[PDB]
């Protein structure tokens, strides 16, 4: 690209910088979401996260078909 | 953007209107009308005056009496503790008698109350269901409101009284209750075999959807025409302007057949009526002529059949 | 308010909507307070017998030395850790009955040895077994016992109703808050679902419906399930679209009415004022006081295999 | 802050942010007392100190 | 075909996409692009459902009684991934053609209130039912973990899964925002039935009678109620009523399991549990 | 007297059986009354058969309604017979369902989005008897309400933002008290045109009146009244459909399509 | 106290002051003696005495 | 604390300011009142202090 302070003839500047501005917070909620969710990245559990260990023959969920 | 017409952007006061002159034999109205600013973006700011003549005194004393004995018993429940009382408000009740009794009077902690609020309850909704109809009357209008209301009063019957007395015992009632209630629709349900399978059932629920989809479409419909005058029916009915037949075409192009701005509102009239009539029908059938639904539909061949891939053994059948 | 999403356990045909979800942080905090204990080691087998060294050995009487007091220091912890061995044994010697914790426990033995060998087709399905902590956890008195609940106060000429007041007893509803003593003490019927189509003879009233669905969640309140983990909604009754667990449910019900009626009540007169509630009755069992909120008591773990004092045989 | 900070309030009126802040602090301070009564480790009614001199009859263990 | 008053509206233009390609009229109907795209969704649509009622979940409990149809989604072993055809996948086609579908509708219906120079309050309404499906069937499901959790396509079965989903919280009648959905529900049908009576009475009048005027109207809900909302705010009210019942009931079903996972009436235990009592 | 007719009938059958005639009979009864207005239909089948085949569909139509209108205005059927007319266009192409283009100049075409019928010529009457719509010049007993703008002297601009006059004076219903037009005196030809309110949106911010539907040129072809004081309810049609062809023939964007 | 205070009467409205106070102290009074029914130490009519 | 505060008066209204406090201190002392009959150490009518002439 080379002349591309020409996209500025077209929309209007206001606008966008208010349409960039609510996109990109959004865009952080949802991967910050997305992170949060996933089991590997997950910063609330605390960096000394132990999960219980299961001593004898017991298992925290019912089986199922 | 365009104006939506959802809120009323100028408003203009003139004064009060005291109504069209009743005829005469008739009780002044009461009270002097006022108006409030907030309440007139979204309707007519003007509040009052009310008529109120012998059938209305009568409804208001027995309803005032029915509840009051309903309040008494719910502050009894928890021993005068008013703390308690607002604590646990959702959660108490009057409750109908024991299915011990029948249909015989039992004494009042045992359901004598129930039935006293009952019926002063019932007899406060027949006399403002007359109130209604002498409205209609006075002003030379017709009395669809009044058929209207009578259906919901058949409906109300048949849940509290006719039921009852078909069954033979007073504890087949409901409670007077929020969450009291609901337990009793719940198990309603439960002890009839899941009335998802109630035909009856089934079409109530049918025209329940239909009133909140023709309510919507004729909303929607009359506020996209408001800027041709759309919102003056009557108008439109006696005189059909460019509202109602852009409104007629839309739905016809849309969907291939279309109504009237006077032939919609009886397709609003009979699809909320319709909602309740099935629905007292549906009750009356219940525990007289059907004993479980279920099984009802299994015999008709309506109950679908999934495979088998969970079962359990029957300990009462070894 | 909770954060998605959730670990979920499919139990019917596809599309009919019997699964279970269970929250994985909650999980792991109910793990947190379900942990077993680490068995005692193994003794030496043979020496003398439990017959030819002591006196008043009744319950215990075919066993070894070594084994018997092995037995003991088990359930010293099992039981009365803080206080020790004087709980039960008057001080000085011990051969002598004279304080009722040890009578008590003597029933206690026989019903734990009942449970593990006459009730198989409910606590030895996958062979987890009952021990002494299975209840008490650590605990002279159960965490998780229940007495007759005579409800709020009421005034002096009103009769009470026994239910439209929140509780916990049937997980926070307005249904009668007490289905432990028609149920799970005494002896009455729990269907009231017809099995026809057509009226006949079926005069169950509707305020019986309510009992049921009391009692059932409870039920469900003490395994820490819902309904679609035994029943298939559509269909209360049939047992041919209900889950295996029904049966076991439906044994587990008589269960504990054979230890509350057989073993618990006939101990009211030797215990002490403290365990009894306000209609006189002693504290009973029921179905928290054993899984405590979990699909199985520890989760399974297996920790009975290891004593063999507890089977009747 | 800087001295020229006086102007904040040419552009908000007085009234408008005494009234909510009047009416904020309050609610902050009754929800920050009542979540401090919900904890047990920072009820200082229920603390059971200084003494009790209360006498604390059968019970019901289910609740 | 054409009403009596209909031949000045058939005016040219006014597309969103096509321009004069698809703009022509059909019997009654106009079809535009969007008119064609939904045509042929719901067509192969029907066709499917058709084809998953022929084979049936087995050879033997197959049946063509229209009660008992049902195609069902996949397991939950196969979490967002794309089942077999025969296994759950015809599920998923079907769903991706319906919401083809509907989109199309929504957009026709924008193209022929674009021709008649109205308003867009009707697609606009419409978008509400929309969204409210793809709660059902996209939302839900992806915040679960599995396409498993949508419900059957069939006249019985789906109340099956409504009846087990709802009983999965052991008392569905306590959740808050299923409260607040039902009462608007109720409301709406109340408020419904009283314009209809009003406006045929108003029409109707007695026997020897002349039409009624607008005062009329006002002054009879005025010796009632004490209060008369008027002519276009009742059509505003109904409008409100029937979208937040629907808003509410998406708000109610969408917080069920990936929000709460426990019995409805326990959550009100934060009110049991203040200092106040 | 059971609930088992035979061995497969019960009642509960019988009864919805019952209600499904009924229901039959309310939706002929229904679609009956939805054919008063726009039946027979206008199509080929007519015309080619010489006007003798008339398309009404199933069910056919119902005898005539009559409606009596107030202080001596008349009496209207609700079936009745209306001529027909001459459209102003012309299609575009010769097969059945093709559109028609809206010949000579669209905005001053009264085809399209631009048309309405011929209502009846005279002012809707209050209970009184007297005229419904007028200026707040006669209906003095009325008043803007407290903390409002008072949209008298702002200025009113077109679709781009042009000011093309003020307002002069406000119509408003002495029935039900609400706004219902604008009077905007133009600066273009020195009249005076009415404005739907439908038509305008209030900037209360700079005090404006915003026109979205036709440019500020297109004032100076409204409709005029035929008296100063009250309007009929033809003229209102007209005004208000004259605005309604802006929404389409306004620009040459405004006919479509986005690609 | 200031002996001025009687300037508080042309600041609010008399009628209202008298309505309100009168309904808050009967429902005072009435939520007073109905919290003292709910005891068992102040319930004099349940209580016994005299028997 | 500054001898110019009395310009308070100047911009709120004090007939709205002394229903807004005599309200507030009212629902105040209730609440807290309830609050103190909500615990076992300080419900001063069922302490059992002093005696208990009554059964129960
Ligand atoms: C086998 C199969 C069986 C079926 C076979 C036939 C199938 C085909 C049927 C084709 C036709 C379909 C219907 C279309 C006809 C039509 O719409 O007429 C146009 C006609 C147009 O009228 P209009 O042009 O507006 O007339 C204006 C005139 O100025 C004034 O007009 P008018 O006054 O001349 O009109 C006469 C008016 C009568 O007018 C008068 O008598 C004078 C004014 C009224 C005085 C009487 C007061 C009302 C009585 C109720 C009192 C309530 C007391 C308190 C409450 C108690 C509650 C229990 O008619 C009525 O109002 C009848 C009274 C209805 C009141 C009660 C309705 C609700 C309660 C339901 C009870 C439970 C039902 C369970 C089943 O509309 C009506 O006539 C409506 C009539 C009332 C509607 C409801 C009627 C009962 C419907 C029951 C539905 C469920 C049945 C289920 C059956 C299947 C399952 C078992
Ligand atoms: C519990 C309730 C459960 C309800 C279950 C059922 C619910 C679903 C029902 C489905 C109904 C579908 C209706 C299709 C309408 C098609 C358009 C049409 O012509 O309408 C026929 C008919 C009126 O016809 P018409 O205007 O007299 O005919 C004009 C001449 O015949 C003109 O003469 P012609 O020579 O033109 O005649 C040919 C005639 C052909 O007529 C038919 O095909 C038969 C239609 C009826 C079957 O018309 C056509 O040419 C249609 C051409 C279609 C072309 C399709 C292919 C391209 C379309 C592309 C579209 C864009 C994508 O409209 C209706 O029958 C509607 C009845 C609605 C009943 C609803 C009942 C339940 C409502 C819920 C209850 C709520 C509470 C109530 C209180
Ligand atoms: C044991 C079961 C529980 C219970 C469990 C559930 C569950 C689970 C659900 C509800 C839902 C609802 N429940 Mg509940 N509910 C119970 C008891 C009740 C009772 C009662 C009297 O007891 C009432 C009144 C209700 C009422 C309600 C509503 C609030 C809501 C359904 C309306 C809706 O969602 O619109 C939504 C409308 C639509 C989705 C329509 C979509 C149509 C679109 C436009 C597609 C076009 C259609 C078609 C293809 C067009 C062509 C057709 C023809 C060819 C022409 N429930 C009991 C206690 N309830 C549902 C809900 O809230 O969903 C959001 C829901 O999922
Ligand atoms: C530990 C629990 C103690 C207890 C410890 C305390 C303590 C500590 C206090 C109270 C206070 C109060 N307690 Mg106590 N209280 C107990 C038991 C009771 C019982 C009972 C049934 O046994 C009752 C009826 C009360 C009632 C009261 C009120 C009299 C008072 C709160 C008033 C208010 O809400 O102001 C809200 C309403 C307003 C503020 C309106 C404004 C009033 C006007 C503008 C100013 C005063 C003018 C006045 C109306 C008339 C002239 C009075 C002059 C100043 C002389 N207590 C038990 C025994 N109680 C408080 C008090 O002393 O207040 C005086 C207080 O500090
Ligand atoms: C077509 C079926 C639908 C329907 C229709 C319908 N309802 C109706 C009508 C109709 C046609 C009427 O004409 C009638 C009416 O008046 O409408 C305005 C009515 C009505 N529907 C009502 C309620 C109602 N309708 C419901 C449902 C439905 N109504 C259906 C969905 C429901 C539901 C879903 O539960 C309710 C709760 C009423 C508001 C009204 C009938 C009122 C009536 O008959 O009251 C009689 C009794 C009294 C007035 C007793 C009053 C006694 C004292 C005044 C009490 C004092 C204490 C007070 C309450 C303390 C609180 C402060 C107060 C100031 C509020
Ligand atoms: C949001 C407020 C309410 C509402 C509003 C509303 N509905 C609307 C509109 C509006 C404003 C329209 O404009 C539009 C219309 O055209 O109305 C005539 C419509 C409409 N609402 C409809 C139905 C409908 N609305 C419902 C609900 C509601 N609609 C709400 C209560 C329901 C319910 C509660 O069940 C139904 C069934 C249609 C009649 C129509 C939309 C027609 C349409 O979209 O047509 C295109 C699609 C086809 C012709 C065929 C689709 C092909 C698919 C393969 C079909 C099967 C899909 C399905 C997922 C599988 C089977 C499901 C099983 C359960 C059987
Ligand atoms: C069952 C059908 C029974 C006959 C239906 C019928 O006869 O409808 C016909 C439709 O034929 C036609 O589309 C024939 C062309 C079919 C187009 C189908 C489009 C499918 C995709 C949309 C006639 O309609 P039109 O030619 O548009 O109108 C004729 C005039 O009145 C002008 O309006
Ligand atoms: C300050 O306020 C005071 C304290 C004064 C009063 C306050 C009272 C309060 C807070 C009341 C709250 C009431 C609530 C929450 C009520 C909830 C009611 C609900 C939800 C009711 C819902 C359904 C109830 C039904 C359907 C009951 C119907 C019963 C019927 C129809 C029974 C009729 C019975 C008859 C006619 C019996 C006749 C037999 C005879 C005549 C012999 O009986 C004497
Ligand atoms: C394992 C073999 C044991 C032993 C050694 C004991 N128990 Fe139990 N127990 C249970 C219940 C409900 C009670 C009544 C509540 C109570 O009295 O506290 C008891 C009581 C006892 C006592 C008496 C304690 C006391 O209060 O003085 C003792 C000494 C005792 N137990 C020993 C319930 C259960 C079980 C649930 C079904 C099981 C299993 C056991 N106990 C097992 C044991
Ligand atoms: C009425 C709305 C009350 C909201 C606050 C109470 C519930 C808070 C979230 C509890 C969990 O989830
Ligand atoms: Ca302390
Ligand atoms: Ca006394
Ligand atoms: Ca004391
Ligand atoms: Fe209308
Ligand atoms: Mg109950």
């Amino acid at each position: 690209p080379q002349q591309l302070y020409k996209i500025w003839l077209a929309f209007d500047p206001r606008m966008a910088l208010i349409g960039l501005g609510a996109f990109l917070f959004a865009l952080a909620l949802f991967i910050h979401y997305m992170l949060l969710s996933s089991p590997g990245f997950d910063w609330l559990l605390g960096p000394d996260h132990a999960p219980v260990a299961l001593s004898a023959g017991m298992s925290a969920l019912p089986a199922g078909r | 953007p365009e104006y939506q017409n959802i809120f009323t952007a100028v408003q203009v006061r003139a004064p009060a209107y005291p109504g069209v002159p009743l005829p005469k034999g008739h009780l002044p109205r009461i009270g002097r009308p006022i108006f409030s600013y907030w309440l007139g973006k979204i309707g007519d700011a003007q509040i009052g005056p009310i008529y109120l003549g012998f059938t209305g005194t009568l409804s208001i004393i027995f309803g005032f009496i029915a509840i009051f004995i309903i309040g008494f018993n719910m502050l009894a429940s928890v021993d005068w503790n008013i703390i308690q009382f607002v604590k646990h408000f959702f959660w108490l009740g009057l409750e109908p008698p024991a299915p011990q009794y029948g249909l015989s009077i039992p004494p009042l902690s045992e359901g004598g109350w129930w039935l006293m609020a009952g019926f002063f309850l019932t007899m406060s909704i027949i006399l403002w269901w007359v109130r209604t109809y002498k409205r209609a009357e006075a002003l030379g209008m017709s009395q669809h409101l009044s058929w209207a209301f009578a259906a919901a009063i058949f409906f109300y019957l048949s849940l509290g009284f006719i039921r009852p007395v078909m069954m033979g015992s007073w504890a087949e009632a409901v409670p007077f209750g929020i969450f009291p209630h609901l337990d009793w629709t719940a198990a309603f349900s439960i002890r009839y075999g899941n009335l998802y399978y109630n035909p009856f059932h089934m079409l109530s629920i049918a025209f329940l959807y239909g009133s909140a989809l023709l309510f919507a479409m004729h909303g929607a419909t009359i506020l996209a025409v408001s800027r041709f005058g759309g919102d003056r029916e009557i108008d439109q009915i006696t005189d059909r302007g460019t509202a109602a037949e852009r409104a007629a075409i839309f739905w016809r192009w849309t969907m291939g057949f279309n109504a009237s701005m006077e032939s919609i509102h009886r397709w609003a009239w009979w699809c909320a009526v319709l909602t309740v009539i099935t629905a007292g029908i549906g009750i009356l059938l219940t525990g007289t002529v059907v004993e479980n639904w279920y099984l009802w539909a299994i015999k008709h061949g309506v109950a679908p059949a999934y495979p088998e891939v969970v079962t359990a053994v029957d300990p009462y059948a070894t | 308010c909770e954060r998605p999403p959730p670990e979920v356990v499919q139990k019917g045909y596809r599309g009919v909507a019997m699964e279970q979800n269970y929250n994985p942080r909650l999980l792991e905090a109910s793990l947190k307070q379900n942990l077993p204990v680490e068995s005692l080691p193994a003794a030496a087998p043979g020496g003398p017998k439990v017959s030819d060294v002591y006196q008043n050995v009744q319950v215990l009487k075919d066993l070894s030395v070594a084994e018997f007091t092995r037995t003991m220091v088990a359930v010293t912890t099992w039981v009365s850790p803080k206080e020790g061995c004087n709980y039960c044994h008057v001080p000085g010697n011990w051969a002598s009955d004279d304080i009722y914790t040890k009578v008590v426990s003597r029933r206690m033995f026989e019903m734990v040895r009942a449970a593990n060998s006459d009730w198989k087709q409910h606590v030895a399905v996958n062979g987890t077994g009952v021990t002494c902590y299975t209840c008490h956890r650590g605990n002279p008195v159960p965490k998780y016992v229940w007495v007759t609940d005579p409800g709020p106060n009421q005034p002096s000429g009103v009769k009470p109703t026994g239910q439209n007041y929140a509780s916990s007893t049937v997980a926070y509803a307005a249904l009668p808050f007490d289905p432990y003593t028609p149920f799970l003490d005494q002896t009455n019927e729990i269907r009231v679902i017809g099995q026809t189509a057509l009226p006949a003879g079926n005069t169950t009233s509707l305020k019986q419906a309510e009992w049921t669905y009391g009692l059932m969640m409870q039920i469900s309140d003490s395994l820490g399930v819902n309904c679609t983990f035994c029943h298939n909604s559509r269909a209360f009754y049939d047992w041919k679209q209900s889950t295996p667990q029904r049966t076991t449910a439906w044994y587990a019900i008589r269960h504990v009415r054979d230890i509350n009626q057989n073993y618990i009540w006939p101990l009211n007169d030797v215990l002490p004022a403290s365990r009894k509630g306000p209609y006189g009755d002693p504290f009973k069992v029921g179905c928290m006081t054993c899984h405590q909120g979990a699909y199985r008591p520890l989760y399974g773990a297996q920790m009975a295999k290891d004593y063999p004092a507890l089977y009747a045989s | 802050m800087s001295p020229d900070l006086w102007k904040i309030w040419l552009l908000i009126d007085p009234r408008r942010v005494l009234i909510a802040v009047f009416a904020f602090l309050t609610i902050l301070g009754l929800a920050i007392h009542m979540i401090l009564l919900s904890t047990t480790e920072f009820n200082w009614l229920e603390d059971g100190i200084p003494a009790a001199k209360v006498q604390q009859t059968p019970v019901v263990p289910q609740r | 075909a054409m009403l009596s008053f209909e031949r000045k509206y058939r005016v040219r233009g006014g597309t969103l996409i096509g321009g004069d390609l698809f703009d022509f009229w059909v019997g009654p109907f106009y079809v535009g692009f969007f008119g064609v795209t939904g045509f042929f969704f719901a067509l192969l649509g029907v066709l499917l459902i058709v084809w998953g009622a022929t084979i049936g979940p087995n050879a033997e409990l197959q049946t063509y009684n229209i009660w008992q149809i049902s195609i069902a989604p996949p397991d939950l072993s196969y979490g967002l991934g794309m089942a077999p055809l025969t296994e759950g996948g015809l599920w998923q086609i079907i769903t991706i053609c319906a919401i083809g579908a509907f989109v199309s509708w929504a957009l026709r219906e924008v193209e022929i209130c674009r021709k008649l120079g109205i308003g867009f309050h009707i697609p606009f309404a419409f978008a509400f039912a929309i969204g409210a499906y793809l709660v059902l069937v996209v939302v839900r499901p992806i915040l679960m973990g599995a396409w498993g959790h949508g419900f059957p396509y069939g006249i019985l079965s789906h109340l099956d899964w409504v009846s087990n989903v709802g009983y999965q919280f052991l008392h569905f009648h306590y959740n808050p925002a299923h409260m607040l959905a039902i009462t608007f529900f109720f409301t709406n049908c109340l408020a419904l039935s009283m314009h209809g009576s009003l406006i045929l009475s108003v029409t109707n009048p007695q026997k020897g009678e002349e039409v009624k005027t607008s005062e009329h109207e006002n002054t009879f809900f005025r010796d009632i109620v004490g209060y008369s909302i008027g002519a276009l705010a009742i059509h505003r009210l109904g409008l409100f009523l029937a979208l937040s019942a629907v808003f509410w009931s998406a708000v109610c079903i969408v917080i069920s399991g990936p929000f709460w996972t426990r019995g409805w009436p326990e959550w009100w235990n934060w009110w049991l549990e203040l200092p106040l009592w | 007297m059971s609930a088992a007719i035979t061995e497969y009938m019960d009642v509960a059958q019988l009864t919805i059986w019952a209600f499904w005639f009924f229901f039959a009979g309310l939706i002929i009864y229904l679609r009956r009354e939805d054919k008063r207005e726009g039946y027979p239909l206008d199509s080929d089948r007519t015309e080619r058969s010489g006007g003798r085949v008339k398309v009404v569909g199933f069910p056919d139509l119902a005898d005539p309604k009559t409606f009596v209108l107030p202080h001596n205005a008349g009496t209207v059927m609700a079936p009745r017979v209306e001529a027909p007319t001459s459209i102003n266009a012309t299609p575009v192409a010769p097969f059945p369902g093709a559109p028609f283009e809206p010949n000579g100049d669209p905005m001053l075409s009264g085809f399209g989005p631009a048309a309405s019928p011929d209502r009846a010529k005279h002012c809707d009457l209050t209970f009184e008897g007297l005229p419904k719509i007028v200026p707040m010049r006669v209906a003095t007993d009325f008043s803007i309400a407290d903390k409002d703008p008072d949209p008298r002297g702002m200025t009113v601009v077109g679709l781009d933002g042009e000011v093309a006059g003020t307002i002069s004076d406000i119509w408003v219903d002495r029935s039900e008290p609400q706004i219902r037009y604008l009077e905007v005196d133009v600066s273009a030809t020195k009249k005076k045109v009415l404005l739907p309110i439908g038509f305008s949106r209030f900037d209360k911010k700079a005090g404006k009146v915003k026109v979205a539907a036709i440019k500020a040129a297109h004032f100076a072809n409204v409709p005029a009244l035929s008296k100063p004081d009250q309007i009929t309810l033809y003229e209102e049609d007209k005004v208000c459909a004259y605005y309604a062809g802006g929404k389409l023939y306004a620009t040459a964007e405004r006919a479509g399509p986005l690609l």
